[PDB]
């Protein structure tokens, strides 16, 4: 005794394993610029410009008529440019205080105008001063968590991004964790393994949010829907879950 | 031969696969001593092959095998407790085919 | 041809008048994690033998 | 405070979450506390209690009369928060209140 | 000198095995509870 | 893991398909196996293999791939979900900045 | 801290022959600095009801001999308390602790017993022994404290 699994198998296994721990989000403080301005010899009128087909005309191959792989391969990248760039959480934006009330720091919103101050008038610049003091912040709640709540501006294509992954977020916080954590619970009871939860229970837990890329009661359906999958799925088991013994 | 070698039982974390092996009728839910498990248990095709062995007229056989009864029952129930509690995952196979 | 406002011209006045859009944002006094690699994080009972 | 862990509400006073070992249950159960002799400070604690809680209250009132005068004086306290007039009075404190 | 701590079998009395009071037991629950929490936040994002 | 790239994958080659009906005039000559082999390309390399551990000795075609994409189960996750909103987004090609 | 008396699990008749207790093993182990700690935390927990709540701990490094924790199932049943009034542990921990008695019930290395399981896959849903004996009222419920002190 004192002197296994196909090595390619393993070698699977452990860039699957890799793999679950790519990260997709990201955090920030401020959202990137949506729209810039330009300015010209006046002074009352400016160049709105949306920065989105902007950077989105340079992505990819020319389309050409006799290369349909290429074509697809445009389109998928196009898409994912899409996805990665509509995807982030907002997280100690700057803040101002006026009257008693909160005010949103024009850097936090998605606008760009501190090249068109310099070039305004007296009269325009009180008015510009006076509609910027009106952000007010308002104090919503998220599943018991005090938020903030503004208005800014963003293109279209990635605000949808983004109001579908906070949309998740919520979801996660509401339902979500639970039933993993349950159906860990249940797995362990099953197949005699005791799992922890030391990282639920610090006492900073009752103001934490937390984010889950992957939700544990898996549907088995999808794994069996692979055409012609018996002998790959057999496989996996035996290199999974079979023990060693003499 | 006259076993219930298969059972259902509350829903297991995997939908799709609820069947309990339970290769002569050993019950994979209790942990087993090996040094003393199966001193007076039986199950029915051992029964008739040691009669038959009786009968034929070989003793000596027949007492081996009454010797040898717990190593087996021990063995099996090993083998009952790995199917039934290592070996469950979304890539084992659903009951409608295991049937068919 | 193509039916988007890419680029457009506005007064001053309209600077501001973009502002549309719902953003939500977490206080700086609480803490977000990710804790999918805590769903790993377990251990595997060993059978009583001789 | 059990009912609030039953329902998972929110707690005011959330208990603190400590954890042990397996073996740990088995050392603790062949063993007991046996007190020799009282605390050092058990008769000189209330006098502590008075003078914490007297310095509470003086600091609550400072920042109770604080707080109105942006009520009282609006243009001059444009840019206050309450949290302003809290470091300001807590920079007027003993050390030792706010270091309990 | 309390009548509680007067032992007259043999039945209560054992071997002594450690000591604690309470300057010590505060101490040790404030390094646990902020350990704790930092070993958290150490391990994950 | 695995679960969420197979749905990623199914969600891809359904929004895929119908490009050439869309549109003729550059997908005249184009075929299944093109944007079969395009999405292919873009998946990781550990599920192709495990798909190949089962492909490299039983035969798949269109049909099969076709009737596996149209089966209505998804494993939802942040990356799906996130897919699934960036290709209704990316519906309306005047978006993506290319026109005729 | 006090220890109990030595001659409490064992009587020596005569001088080749004594009575051997069970736990012998356990008896001859002495702890190491984590666990000692450990025991602090518990007493800690013990002497404010419910101001600080346990909790199990798992480190993949460490090894014991299964019997340990069979052990502590039963003990944990007698040592701690979650009942109507207030609890000395988490949910977890006490799902942990059923489980842990389930094993040692059902681990026999004498001459096996009768036993008749329960309709629901719940743990210590069975009865045991010549005299049927429910063990059902040894699962935790926080709402009237059945398994434990209280």
């Amino acid at each position: 005794t004192a002197t296994f699994t196909v090595p390619d198998v393993q070698k699977i296994l452990d860039d699957i394993k890799a793999l679950a721990a790519e990260q997709v989000y990201k955090i920030v403080k401020v959202p990137s610029i949506s729209f810039r301005h330009i300015v010209m010899q006046s002074r009352d009128r400016v160049l709105r410009v949306d920065t989105y087909y902007e950077e989105m005309s340079q992505v990819g191959d020319v389309i050409t008529e006799d290369e349909p792989e290429k074509f697809y391969s445009t389109i998928i990248k196009k898409v994912r440019f899409i996805r990665g760039k509509g995807s982030f959480i907002l997280h100690d934006i700057p803040t101002r205080d006026h009257r008693g009330m909160e005010v949103a720091e024009p850097e936090v919103l998605g606008v760009e105008f501190k090249n068109v101050l310099p070039v305004l008038t007296a009269e325009h610049r009180a008015m510009i001063q006076n509609a910027l003091d009106g952000s007010i912040i308002e104090n919503g709640n998220v599943a018991t968590r005090d938020v903030d709540v503004f208005i800014g501006a963003c293109s279209e294509p990635v605000y949808r991004i983004y109001n579908r992954l906070q949309g998740y977020i919520e979801a996660v916080q509401l339902q979500e964790l639970r039933n993993s954590i349950g159906w860990l619970e249940r797995l362990g009871h099953r197949k005699r393994i005791t799992y922890s939860q030391e990282v639920l229970t610090d006492f900073r837990r009752q103001d934490t949010i937390w984010v889950l890329a992957l939700q544990l009661p898996v549907n088995p359906q999808v794994v069996w829907d692979v055409p012609r999958s018996s002998i790959a799925n057999l496989i996996m088991n035996i290199a999974t879950c079979l023990p060693t013994g003499e | 031969w006259a076993t219930i070698d298969v059972e259902y039982r509350e829903p297991a974390p995997y939908v799709h696969a609820q069947r309990y092996i339970r290769y002569c009728g050993i019950d994979s839910r209790e942990l087993i001593n090996p040094t003393t498990y199966g001193i007076g248990m039986t199950y029915h095709c051992y029964n008739e092959m040691l009669r038959m062995l009786v009968a034929a007229g070989k003793d000596s056989e027949a007492a081996y095998f009454r010797s040898m009864l717990p190593f087996h029952m021990v063995r099996f129930a090993r083998i009952n407790q790995i199917i039934n509690e290592d070996l469950h995952s979304v890539f084992s196979l659903p009951d409608d085919m295991f049937n068919a | 041809f193509i039916n988007k406002r890419i680029v457009e011209r506005v007064r001053v006045g309209q600077i501001l008048a973009v502002l549309n859009r719902r953003f939500v944002a977490y206080k700086g006094k609480m803490r977000i994690m990710d804790i999918t690699q805590s769903l790993k994080m377990g251990t595997k009972l060993a059978a009583p033998t001789v | 405070l059990l009912p609030d862990l039953i329902a998972g509400a929110h707690q005011n006073a959330d208990p603190v979450v400590l954890d042990v070992s397996w073996i740990s249950l088995w050392f603790a159960f062949n063993r007991s506390f046996e007190p020799t002799h009282r605390n050092e400070m058990l008769e000189v604690a209330p006098l502590i209690e008075s003078v914490y809680a007297s310095e509470l209250s003086v600091m609550k009132v400072d920042m109770r009369h604080l707080s109105l005068m942006q009520r009282r004086f609006p243009d001059v306290l444009i840019q206050a928060r309450p949290s302003h007039f809290w470091k300001a009075v807590l920079n007027d404190s003993p050390e030792a209140v706010k270091a309990v | 000198q309390r009548p509680e701590r007067i032992k007259t079998t043999p039945y209560l009395e054992g071997d002594v095995l450690s000591s604690d009071s309470g300057p010590l037991l505060s101490v040790f629950a404030l390094q646990e509870i902020m350990q704790k929490v930092r070993q958290v936040q150490a391990d994950y994002m | 893991v695995y679960a969420s790239e197979l749905s990623v994958m199914k969600v891809d080659m359904r929004h895929l398909s119908l490009m050439q009906r869309r549109f003729p005039d550059v997908l005249i000559q184009a075929r299944p196996s093109h944007f079969w082999k395009a999405v292919l390309n873009d998946s990781p390399e550990a599920v192709k293999a495990v798909m190949n551990l089962s492909h490299s000795h039983n035969f798949i075609n269109i049909r099969d791939m076709m009737r596996w994409v149209m089966l209505p189960s998804l494993q939802p996750s942040l990356k799906l979900a996130l897919e699934e909103e960036a290709w209704a987004a990316a519906n309306d090609f005047e978006d993506l900045m290319l026109t005729d | 801290y006090i220890a109990p008396n030595p001659r409490i699990s064992s009587i020596t008749l005569t001088q080749r022959i004594t009575t051997t207790g069970p736990f012998a093993i356990l008896t001859g182990s002495t702890p190491t600095a984590q666990q000692l700690n450990d025991v602090r935390k518990i007493y800690l927990a013990l002497m404010f009801p419910g101001q600080i709540i346990l909790d199990l701990k798992i480190d993949p490094g460490e090894r014991m001999d299964p019997a340990v924790r069979m052990v502590a199932g039963v003990v944990g049943h007698l040592l701690f308390t979650a009942g109507g009034r207030f609890t000395n542990l988490t949910q977890n921990m006490a799902r942990q602790l059923d489980i842990a008695l389930n094993d040692y019930l059902l681990y026999m290395y004498n001459t096996r017993v009768q036993v008749n399981y329960g309709p629901t896959g719940e743990p210590l849903d069975f009865q045991i022994g010549r005299n049927q004996y429910d063990c059902n009222v040894f699962r935790a419920d926080f709402a009237t404290g059945t398994g434990y002190n209280g």
